[PDB]
């Protein structure tokens, strides 16, 4: 007759294993999830970044009246132009 | 691991029977419904950013 001491600590060792698996599944998806967090975040950056427009660089001339400024665009078309109401 | 190991020994049946098998039953459960929600999370991601 196996003493019972044995059987419980064969069942607690037994036991431990399967703990020691799951924790070893569990940090395998915590570490894909660690690099996949900042993947995804690369990723929608990225995305956003997708959808934005670039501003033609041009030297302001003159200032006509309240909201007409006359900009020289650095290709050389002159434009006259309004402004942004807060700046 | 001491303490554990002198839990088990002294306490054969005070413990195996009721507080270390209810416990292991819950933390498995809890690890295994947490895996489940982790994959499913993880391939709707992996879907998203694919």
């Amino acid at each position: 007759m196996a003493d019972p001491r044995d059987k419980a600590l064969q069942d607690y060792r037994k036991k431990l294993l399967e703990h020691k698996e799951i924790d070893g599944r569990l940090k395998e998806l915590r570490e894909q999830l660690k690099e996949l967090t900042k993947q995804y975040e690369k990723s929608e950056n990225d995305l956003k970044a997708l959808q934005s427009v670039g501003q033609i660089v041009g030297e302001v001339l003159k200032q006509l009246t309240e909201e007409k400024f006359i900009v020289k665009a650095t290709n050389g078309p002159r434009y006259v132009v309004g402004c942004r109401r807060q700046l | 691991e001491q303490d554990g190991i002198g839990e088990e020994v002294l306490k054969m049946s005070t413990e195996e029977i009721i507080q270390r098998t209810r416990l292991l039953d819950s933390e498995i459960k809890i690890m295994k419904s947490e895996v489940l929600r982790v994959t499913h999370e993880l391939q709707a991601m992996k879907d998203k950013i694919k």
